[PDB]
This record gives C-alpha cells, structure tokens and sequence, in this order.
C-alpha cells in the first residue's frame, strides 16, 4: 500500500505535531488526521533463524505421535518440520534419518 | 526464411492440377506465391504456428 | 446473423466544428468531480494552442494545515512587498494547472451525443492534456537566489528557448467560466443536435466497395521507374493489362511450346474474344495433329546461335522444320538416325525431340498428346491455308 | 547472360558457381557474417548474479 | 481414412532453385548495393 495527495499527487509521509498523527504531503499543505486503523504492511525483512536454539536443546517441545521407515525400523528419530520463506507461501516436513555410515534424510 | 505450403481445414492449397500446370509450364515458381498456395515464414514467425 | 434490434441511425452536426475542445486529466480519479469547487481564472492561446487554470483552494478547513501554508507564503512571496503576489493573502489562496499537446492532426478523432433513436457526431478541433503546476517551487528557488544575491553555422532553430520566444510572440486571451451547475451548459448543449428530416438519402458516399479498398490503400508505387517487356518468366497466369492480348499469346507461347485450342481460352478466359486470337495463333503457331505448335524463329531467332552444351554452330532452325514434317507425315518416329540426313549432331537430335515427342522403349519417339477433333472448331479455311502452306515449305524444303 | 557454346571463347567453365572477386589475379571470396540484432531489451543476470 | 497425397509435391524445389538459392545471396546483395 501506497498514498498519493489528491491535491498535488506525490506520496504521503506520517508525522506528528499535534494531539493526533497525520498523514501529510511535502510540498502542499494538504494532510489528512489519522483518528483510526489501517491493518497493511511493506512485509519486513530478517534473515534465517536457523540455530536460534541448535544442538540437543530443552525438552518441553516433546510430542507422542511419530512416523516410522521402510527398510529398516530403529527407535530414534521423532518428527519435525519446517517452512519455506515469508508470511504467504507454504511450509514444508523432512524425514532425516541416522545411524551411521550413510547418507540418508527423507523430504 | 523457408517457403511452406499453407493448410487450411485440414487440406493442403496446391493439388495436383498446379503440379500438372508447373511441370507443363503453365506456371512458376513465383505465381504459388501470389495465390497464396506457399508462403515464407521466419525464425520468429513459425514459432507461433 | 440479421439485424435485430436498435437499428439506430448517425448524423453529423456542423454548429461547433472550430468550437469544440476535449480535455482530460490524467492525474485525478473520473469520480473526483472539479464540478463543485469554485473555478476562478483561465487564459488561452490560439495558435500552438495551450490554456493554463488557476482554481480555488480552501483555507478554513482543516485539511489546509494553515502554519504549513504560511510558510510556504513566506517562502514564495515577499515578507511585505506583496505588489505582485502570487496570492492575496499570507496563504495558499489558490493552484494552478499546465496544458500539453498530444497530437498535431486530430481529424480521425470525434466526439459524440447518444440519444433514443438518435446519435449526433461532432468533429474535434483539439485535444489536451492537464497537469499541476509545479511551477511554484521554481518562483521559491529564484526568490532565494536573488535573496542570496562571420558568426558560425546557425543551429537556434534546434534550442529550446527559440520556441519560448516563439510562444510568447502569440498574446494570451482570457475566458469566463462556465459550470455544469449553469443552466447555461443546457443552453450550449442544445446546439449539438442537429435538425433535419430522419430519413434522408446521402449524396456523398458515392464509392462502391471497390473503390474504398484502393481509396484507403493507395498504390505503394505512384509510377514506376521501368517497363514491363517480359523478356524472361513473368507472372504469366494474371492476364496482364498493360500486355497486348497478341504479346500475351506470344509470351505463352514463348514459355510452353504445345497445346490444344481448348488451353487458350482456358486460360485467357471468356470475356477474350475466341475469334479474334485466330490471328495471332496463326501468326505464331501452325497446328499439327490438330494440335498448335510454336514457330522455330520465335524459340531460335536468327540472331541467336546454337545454345546447349553439345556443338557450336549457326541458328539451324531447319532442323526443327525437319522433325515438324515428319511428324506431320506420320503419327509417330521411328528413324533413330535423322542425323543422317540433317548432318546435325546427336544431342540436337535429342533436344529436338525432347521438344516435341517422348521416348517409347523400341519404338523411337512418339506424340506427346493425342489427337484432337480440329474441325469441331469451325475453321476448315485455316486448316486448308495450313495444308498447302506446309505444302509449299515442304517443296522448298526438298532441296536440302 | 551468355550461353554455353560463347563461355569456350571466353576460357570459362558453365558450371562455375560465380560469386566472388579477382584481385591481382588470386579469387577472393567475402564470407558471410553474423551478429545479434540491435534494438532490443535484453534482460540478463550480471557475474554477481544481479 | 488414408489422406490423399499430392506425389509431386518436390517439383517446388527446382523452380526455387532457379530463381533463388545457392550462391545467389552475394549475388543478389551486388546487384542491390
Ligand atoms: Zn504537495
């Protein structure tokens, strides 16, 4: 989302100078007072967290239901997942699997 | 470019009776191309058809 | 798919042909309305046409942030002086509009009036565009810079202040505003119908079809720098016009050597006379079996000389007449050695023949296509005149 | 424009394709050349990616 | 159903042949130039 003044047509900034916020152009006196809430953002940016919490860290996140393998059925590895980008696209589940001498990690 | 015989409905244009006329001689080479019998396409023609 | 209903009709009204302008402002919603707000000043220019607008703003309302304004009054127009302010006041009393040109010729553009059972056109004498003037800005900076403080080749014809100065050569002219709120627009707008009898027939119009196509489609070429002789192929099955009927033929003839009657008018089709070509043919071909083949001068003139790829030797159309006689004689050839008697070598022979007949495996050569009624066509005269004609080539021919 | 039988006075050959130039007395031929159009928007990633 | 075929249909290569083709590119750019 982006504002344009009707009366000069550049873009709008935010400021405030007196008891209530205002939306005001820079080169006209046009400017319109904010009394209400406008719910769109420019969608930030920071980038990946990927070892917020890396390593064998605390065990509150434990769960019950876990998947199984096909070939081979040994009894340590419980289910986890993940996502892909941004507040709007999908997320996405891997199978990673290890014992030893291997290579293996299920989508 | 490339000439190629133009289709239409599933029937080629040209039919024997041309062929008969160009090989008596009634006819030429450049005469498919005014009746609109062969047409010259280009690279960037015969991308769409 | 019939006409099925609203089968409405056009007319055309004159009364504001020079008087009609179309404006429009790329910079503002079609619902925003200029309607309400109070229009103030306007100027003109005829030639090289332009308009500027000066328009109203409010200052009372709170969306005029007034200690913004005063600012930008102070920053625009003296502090005091104020004898050529841009406003009255020590605020925005007012904005302005620039106009631009969009396009020279307008002719194919026309405004129009729809109405029940009636529509009215309008020809446009211009078009032009709107925008805001920004030109305020500029006025601040110059006020704060002044606060601060055997010629060559000529090329002015290309600088931009040449125009400005050409511009302000056309004086400005000044116009009273009307809104659509006057009952004056109603006034106007009656002028754009125009009267007349419903049902009337156009005497303009006149051009068929035909003559549209071509009308609006000129020829790419007004007149062409050469002629066409048609000494090589040419586009032989478009009758051309500027190409006598007689050079026609003669060209057809040139490019193919025999065919029956029947192919002539085939191709030359029926609106040539079929009577009329007997001259020529004669002129150009003589029939054997029925059947017309060129003359031996027309395919070798004596200018020319022996062409193909065996022996050079003089223009010998008698060798031709030869292989003509013959096969006038009999149906068919069988004497694999003519070169006996004609003293030419072999691949004449084979030429020749290659013009006339077709190969037959122990049976020499033969007629390429049979035998046809001649006096189906009703001319036994120039069959006779062929007859003894031959009669006599033959004669002379004997002597060699 | 001359036919086979004038080519021999001419010391010629008929099948002779033709096509190409004789200076000082070597026969020099033109090859053809290509290079891409001009005029268009070409829209590419730079080394960096960019 | 079997299509009909036009069997002649090459013959539209040497009339070609003859007035364009081979070697007539630096042929005819001459001329023009
Ligand atoms: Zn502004």
């Amino acid at each position: 989302m982006l504002l344009f003044c009707p009366g000069c047509g550049n873009g709008l900034i935010v400021e405030e100078g007196q008891r209530c916020h205002r939306f005001s152009c820079n080169t006209c006196p046009y400017v319109h007072n904010i009394t209400r809430k406008v719910t769109n953002r420019k969608y930030p940016k920071l980038k990946e967290v990927d070892d917020v919490l890396g390593g064998a860290a605390a065990w509150e996140n434990v769960d019950s239901t876990a998947e199984s393998c096909p070939k081979c059925e040994h009894p340590r590895a419980y289910f986890m997942q993940l996502q892909t980008r941004s507040a709007d696209e999908p997320m996405t589940t891997f199978y990673k699997c290890c014992n030893a001498q291997c290579g293996h990690r299920w989508r | 470019c490339r000439p190629y015989i133009i289709v239409k409905k599933q029937k080629p244009a040209v039919t024997n009776k041309h062929m008969e006329e160009l090989a008596q001689g009634y006819r030429n080479f450049e005469d498919f191309l005014h009746e609109s019998l062969v047409e010259y396409l280009d690279v960037n023609e015969e991308n769409d058809c | 798919d019939d006409p099925v209903v609203q089968e409405i009709d056009v007319y055309l009204a004159k009364s504001l042909a020079e008087k009609l302008y179309l404006f429009q402002y790329p910079v503002r919603p079609a619902s925003m309305t200029y309607d309400d707000i109070p229009h103030l000043s306007a100027k003109i220019k005829p030639k090289q046409q332009k308009v500027e607008l000066e328009m109203a703003i409010d200052t009372l309302n709170p969306n005029y942030c007034r200690s913004k304004g005063e600012q930008i009054a102070l920053n625009v127009d003296g502090a005091c002086a104020d004898e050529t302010s841009t406003y009255s006041s020590k605020l925005m009393d007012k904005q302005t509009f620039c106009s631009s040109q969009t396009t020279s010729n307008t002719s194919r553009y026309a405004a129009a009036l729809y109405r029940q059972g009636e529509l009215h056109l309008t020809p446009l004498h211009g078009i032009l565009q709107l925008r805001p003037s920004f030109s305020y800005l500029d006025k601040a900076d110059a006020k704060h810079r002044e606060r601060e403080a055997e010629q060559a080749r000529q090329r002015r014809v290309q600088s931009y202040e040449f125009l400005q100065k050409k511009h302000a050569e056309e004086p400005w002219v000044h116009l009273h505003y009307y809104g659509l709120r006057d009952s004056r627009s109603e006034h106007e707008r009656q002028y754009l119908l125009c009267p007349g009898s419903s049902g009337v027939e156009n005497t303009e119009l006149v051009k068929s079809p035909s003559e549209y196509l071509m009308m609006l489609m000129p020829p790419s070429q007004e007149e062409e720098k050469d002629k066409p002789v048609a000494p090589s192929n040419v586009l032989s099955m478009a009758q051309l016009r500027t190409l006598p009927l007689a050079d026609q033929i003669k060209i057809l003839m040139k490019n193919v050597k025999v065919m029956p009657f029947a192919n002539l008018m085939s191709l030359l089709g029926p609106s040539i006379d079929s009577v009329a070509v007997l001259r020529g043919i004669q002129k150009v071909a003589m029939l054997v079996q029925g059947n017309w083949v060129v003359k031996s001068d027309i395919l070798y003139p004596k200018d020319s000389s022996s062409p193909h790829s065996g022996v050079p030797a003089e223009v010998l159309c008698r060798g031709r007449d030869f292989v003509m006689w013959k096969f006038t004689q009999s149906r068919w050839v069988v004497r694999k050695e003519v070169a006996t008697v004609t003293k030419l070598c072999a691949e004449d022979v084979k030429d020749f023949l290659e013009h006339m007949a077709v190969v037959r495996i122990n049976k020499g050569w033969e007629f390429i296509l049979p035998y046809d009624g001649e006096f189906i066509k009703k001319h036994p005269d120039v069959v006779q005149r062929q007859h003894m004609l031959w009669t006599g080539i033959q004669a002379k021919l004997e002597k060699v | 424009g001359k036919t086979p039988a004038e080519f021999a006075k001419l010391n010629e050959c008929p099948l002779d394709p033709g096509g190409y130039f004789i200076v000082k007395g070597v026969e020099k031929v033109i090859l053809i050349q290509e290079q891409l159009s001009k005029n268009r928007i070409i829209v590419e990633a730079d080394r960096k990616g960019a | 159903a079997p299509i009909p075929t036009v069997e002649e249909k090459w013959r539209l290569l040497p009339a070609f042949l003859k007035v364009k083709g081979l070697v007539k590119q630096h042929i005819d750019s001459f001329n023009y130039f």
